């Protein structure tokens, strides 16, 4: 059961540990986060108090290093750092420890949510997206621009997803035109899953850290990237039976886990009618149709 | 974007453009099986592709045989408009080919979209224009050549004759428009109109009979009254 600790809390902020959240007042002796479960990313999220405007926060894995927070006054924001002194930092986590200035990872034993969201999700993955080779962890914000964004500004602040562009010469073979536009299971196969992704675990692992951008960040582009993997799978004849029924899995938690209130902003009423009502795969999402039609009827 | 009564000149500027209708690629007569259900029979069609400032026609002809074993036709026939318009367009030099191209129905935007992935600096536009090129195959010429085909042929007309000798560009399209609207609005009487006088005919190089410029204006008003006078009726105003 990893830790991160905080130097100090100097502003008053909301701060996230995967899909909890906490609110620190300015100047709390608040000084971090223990028991935080190993064996999964993590994400540690922000918004102040003063301005709701950049959520922002840290993708980072316990597993590669020593990981703090500390509030830069120049720069007006929490700053994941690593320790890279083992004693130093067990030292200080220990002190803040025995005086309890640390909320405990409130994750309830019967609960699989998180596991659920970043089954596929990998640090090392996260860390292509997001370029900042000099960091172990990954930091996103509300305002950053995906390279599909970009090509319709500032590259080193951008998120790589992978382009998936439906009028593109990559999604539609020569003299397969039509073939390839009303089935999209070569561009799925061939090119992203076989070509590019290598399996089917990266594809989910990059569609399921989307989801998490978009959800936590309100990240626009991220919203985007999220509908257009799943409408690339469901606008497909030809899956893998084992890829279906794992979407539905990783989709329903994704529509269980979103807050009732955001489904206005981050759902995309012509993907999710045309994935669940009108294409190849219609009749292959049970559990997310169950729970799309009983969450947000209204969308539909 | 849409091409409307607004930016109406830019069709006879001097950036090579195409109108393309497919009303008339995929034509059927619906008549009863001896069990009596409903079948379908195709019918020869065209495509209708357009140099609305040169008046050039590609009337590319869509042979029945085309159709055979084929599935969910009326998907296919936008599909099968849109290869043979890349085609086209790959057939003609490169200072021949069209910077837009100009599809009367809106279905057919992503269908060419996708077979001119090869041209991004064509622009493919809809039009808000209600253009009556269906009536197209209402020309006895261009009907006669599509029932008659017996394998897929190109065509070449020029659907205003000499009129540009005479008119601009503008006023050839209009003219052309207002025909084409007479032709679908009321078939029999629009070319009662065109052939009342046996003394005006028809240059075998051409499709509309030889009128003066006078004998224009009279055509003109009475395919304008066709058009209103029908107007009334369908509505009761």
């Amino acid at each position: 059961m990893n830790t991160v600790p905080f130097t100090s809390a100097p502003i008053e902020v909301t701060i996230g540990i995967d899909q909890y959240s906490f609110n620190v007042k300015e100047n709390q002796p608040f000084h971090g986060i223990k028991d935080i479960p190993i064996g999964h990313v993590h994400v540690i999220h922000f918004q102040h108090a003063d301005n709701s405007s950049m959520r922002y926060g840290y993708w980072f894995d316990c597993r590669m290093g020593n990981f703090y927070i500390q509030y830069d006054p120049k720069d007006g924001l929490y700053k994941m750092m690593e320790e890279r002194d083992g004693a130093k930092f067990e030292n200080i986590v220990h002190n803040f420890k025995e005086r309890q200035m640390m909320v405990s990872y409130p994750k309830i034993d019967e609960d699989d949510t998180w596991y659920n969201l970043t089954e596929f999700v990998q640090m090392d993955k996260i860390r292509k997206i997001v370029r900042k080779d000099e960091n172990q962890f990954s930091y996103v914000d509300s305002s950053m621009t995906t390279v599909q964004e970009n090509e319709l500004s500032d590259p080193a602040h951008s998120l790589n997803y992978t382009v998936i562009n439906f009028k593109s010469r990559e999604a539609i073979r020569p003299g397969h035109e039509m073939e390839d536009f009303l089935d999209k299971s070569y561009y799925l196969n061939t090119v992203m899953l076989q070509g590019i992704f290598k399996n089917s675990s990266n594809y989910f692992g990059e569609l399921q850290f989307a989801f998490l951008n978009a959800m936590f960040f309100g990240n626009y582009g991220s919203s985007l990237q999220w509908h257009a993997m799943i409408e690339l799978i469901c606008s497909s004849a030809t899956v893998p039976k084992h890829m279906l029924d794992k979407l539905d899995e990783i989709l329903y938690y994704q529509i269980k886990t979103l807050p009732e209130q955001y489904s206005d902003i981050l759902l995309n009423e012509r993907v999710w009618n045309i994935c669940l009502y009108s294409s190849f795969q219609k009749n292959s999402l049970h559990n997310t149709e169950k729970i799309m039609e009983n969450k947000y009827p209204e969308l539909l | 974007g849409a091409m409307n009564s607004s930016n109406y000149a830019e069709l006879f500027n001097n950036d090579i453009k195409l109108f393309v209708d497919d009303t008339n690629v995929y034509r059927v007569t619906v008549h009863k099986t001896f069990e009596g259900n409903v079948a379908t029979k195709a019918i020869n069609g065209c495509i209708f592709t357009l140099n609305p400032k040169t008046g050039h026609l590609f009337l590319k002809i869509i042979h029945t045989s085309v159709w055979a074993g084929q599935k969910r036709l009326s998907q296919l026939a936008k599909w099968k408009t849109a290869e043979e318009v890349s085609a086209l367009v790959r057939s003609l030099p490169k200072e021949e080919q069209p910077k837009q191209i100009i599809v009367t129905r809106k279905a057919m935007l992503d269908p060419l979209e996708v077979h001119m992935l090869d041209f991004p600096n064509i622009a493919i536009r809809p039009t808000e224009l209600r253009l009556p090129f269906s009536a197209a195959m209402s020309i006895d010429k261009l009907s006669d050549v599509v029932m008659k085909a017996t394998e897929p042929q190109m065509v070449l007309f020029n659907i205003y004759d000499d009129w540009l000798d005479r008119i601009s560009s503008y006023t050839a399209f209009s003219r052309l428009t207002l025909l084409l609207r007479a032709l679908k609005t009321n078939e029999e009487s629009a070319k009662m109109i065109l052939l009342s006088d046996p003394t005006i005919t028809i240059k075998s190089y051409h499709l509309w009979p030889s009128f003066t410029d006078e004998q224009w204006i009279t055509i003109e008003s009475q395919m304008r009254d066709l058009i209103l006078t029908e107007y009334g009726r369908k509505y009761n105003v």
